[PDB]
RNA sequence: AGUUCUAUUGUGUUAGCAUGGUUUCGA
RNA sequence: UAAUACAGGGUUGAACUGUGGGUUAGUUUCAAUGCCCAAGGCAGAGCACUGGAUUGGAUACCCAGGGAACUGUGCUCCCAUUAAUAAGAAUC
RNA sequence: UUUUUUUUUUUUUUU
RNA sequence: UUUUUUUUUUUUUUUUUUUUUUUUUUUUUUU
RNA sequence: UUUUUUUUUUUUUUUUUUUUUUUUU
């Protein structure tokens, strides 16, 4: 979770229509250390896929919280592998009723940035998103005033 | 301005409330009121009235309560 | 004869396209995101009534809406009772196609304002809170 | 008689500005034969709605400031229109000086009790 | 009854300010 | 009708004054709306005026357009004429 | 289609 | 025609004083 | 330039150029 934080710098690049006009965006810094094999050490694979190997082996001893954050981590490294976040589809749609709103959050993020268009798990989490948010009130310049 | 959250309770539950909100600020009166011009002599008349049948009306809501009130438990007050 | 409860200008132009095709989306792609707020502002007049969504999760931006002549209503009738139960019925029922459970309730005024609601608890689209906010004249 | 002035300022004034803006007050005050009494400060306060000015922009917050002078009542007018050409202003109001209620003889024991 | 002093001021006149219905505009 | 400047009226406290008054022309100010003249304009309204309805035989009722009239130190008081239908004294 | 009427018309928008 | 946003111009009574509480202290014979 | 909607391992994260231009699912 932290990894990602360091390799990135806010910046306030030009926008599109007005070149005056300027909006805060994020740029993250290249690894290149991280890709590419280790063939002088008895581990030939290299330190970003072993991680993923180990964490869809071992997908049940994570909980709900621990398992969105490290999904959502391994698509901020340009990790374009759709067969990876494949394989998380069938495991998310029998379990979730037990997702917190934080787990919503972190979890589209992951496929948009990796251009994962998934229809059949999008449509679903709107409505568990939309339930949670049911006892919040928030006005317009005045925020929340009434919860719960 | 008036803003209301739903919480356990029923919609219509909730929209009866709302509803009598609009009666204490006179709502309905001021909208309808501005959307047709009211000659100024007419405003003169009418602004005298209403200080005549609305004091009236407080006084007869309390005489009802409380033969309401004493229906339930009879008695009655005598030059005792 | 042959009526049918929609937009004859917009039925000439229709071209066997899905639903949803004109309308705008985002970088990505969706057209609706899972993370959004939606308040419906609901008008009310003497003849004709109107009720576009606006979306909160997009720096109050329209979707869709609906009006008395989107329901094959015209003449008279649209100053019937059943006017506006019908143009609710058609804001709920599309509502479920798009994907949202959850919408706010705006209005100003309060004379044509029974109807839509009774009809929104009808198939599925609840009331989280009702907003009232009638700008009346602070002047003579 | 006396006079007191409360004066708000935004967050985009410099307490370069701030001295500029007293100085030339001051002569407007010997001017009509007056003095000055006293200058303090109250920080800054949190407004209950944006304020949105002309040529200005929007703020949220902004500096408040007050202070009391004396002259010949003819003044108030100069003194009431030299604030809203200036820029960094952007609500002000001129407030006389009571005998009993006031910012310098009253000040203790408001909210406590 | 009337004059002076002191407390009190939605009574006459008054140029810039704040808010608001309508109206107007769309890098 | 929040702020500020000029000057009135009403209530209470002290001092002073020691019959100062009621009504009022051959008198003098102010006075809604409409009209003449003048100044004017870029909003919201509308008389006249061919602009979409009439009838069981005639019409201005119901929409829309619409160049008069709406801020005056002036000319000026016709009315259902501005806080009852008496301006004062005595009996609570 | 919009506006309006007890009802209707005139008027306005044109992919 | 609906919604939204960000600064042009004209105009200024919506909120704010009250059970009409002095010997009740005042309105005109009769039908 | 103006910021709209949220959370809590933090001062954090998504969106971003004016909308809307069709019933039964």
């Amino acid at each position: 979770k932290s990894l990602v934080k360091w390799s990135a710098t806010k910046s306030p690049q030009p926008h599109c229509k007005r070149k005056r006009w300027r909006e805060w965006s994020n740029t993250y810094r290249p690894l290149p250390w991280l890709h590419a094999p280790r063939p002088e050490a008895r581990d030939t694979r290299p330190l970003l896929l072993a991680v993923c190997k180990q964490l869809c082996k071992r997908v049940h001893n994570f909980s709900m919280k621990e398992l969105t954050g490290m999904l959502r981590a391994i698509a901020y490294v340009d990790f374009r592998e759709p067969a990876f976040f494949t394989v998380f589809v069938n495991y998310l749609k029998e379990r979730l009723g037990e997702m917190q709103e934080e787990d919503i959050a972190n979890v589209t993020q992951a496929f948009n940035k990796a251009k994962i268009e998934e229809p059949h798990l999008f449509s679903l989490m709107g409505k568990r998103y939309q339930h949670l948010q049911a006892n919040v009130m928030a006005v317009k310049r005045r925020g929340v005033l009434v919860r719960r | 301005s008036c803003h209301r959250h739903v919480f356990r309770a029923a919609p219509a539950a909730v929209f009866a409330s709302v509803q009598r909100w609009g009666r204490r600020n006179n709502v309905h009166k001021l909208t309808l009121l501005v959307q047709t011009y009211e000659k100024p002599c007419v405003k003169r008349t009418r602004i005298a009235e209403e200080k005549a049948y609305y004091p009236r009306w407080f006084y007869l809501r309390y005489a009802t309560e409380v033969i309401r009130y004493s229906l339930k438990h009879h008695l009655r007050l005598g030059q005792a | 004869m042959r009526t049918l409860g929609g937009h004859p200008r917009r039925f000439k132009l229709m071209g066997g396209r899905p639903e949803f095709h004109h309308v705008d989306r985002n970088k990505n792609g969706h057209i609706i995101e899972p993370t959004d707020k939606f308040q419906v502002v609901i008008t009310t007049s003497k003849n004709n009534v109107h009720a576009q969504v606006v979306n909160k999760s997009r720096a109050y931006r329209t979707i869709f809406g609906s009006f008395a002549g989107n329901v094959g209503i015209r003449k008279q009738a649209q100053q019937g009772t059943q006017c506006a139960y019908r143009i609710g019925q058609n804001i709920a029922r599309k509502c479920r196609r798009l994907g949202i459970s959850q919408v706010e309730i705006k209005f100003r005024r309060i004379m044509r304002v029974n109807q839509l609601l009774q009809a929104f608890t009808a198939h599925g689209l609840g009331v989280t809170a009702i907003a009232h906010e009638p700008r009346l004249p602070k002047c003579g | 008689v006396f006079y007191e002035t409360f004066v708000l300022f935004s967050k985009r004034v410099q307490r370069a500005d701030i001295r500029q803006l007293l100085k030339q007050q001051e002569a407007l005050i010997t001017k009509h034969h007056g003095s000055m009494l006293a200058v303090r400060d109250l920080g800054w306060r949190k407004t209950a709605f944006r304020v949105i000015k002309p040529r200005q922009g929007i703020f949220w917050f902004g500096r408040l400031f007050y202070f009391s002078f004396g002259a010949n009542p003819a003044a108030i007018t100069e003194m009431s229109q030299s604030l809203q050409s200036t820029n960094g202003v952007l609500r002000h109001a001129t407030v006389r000086m009571k005998k009993r209620h006031n910012l310098m003889t009253y000040n203790h024991h408001i909210h406590a009790r």
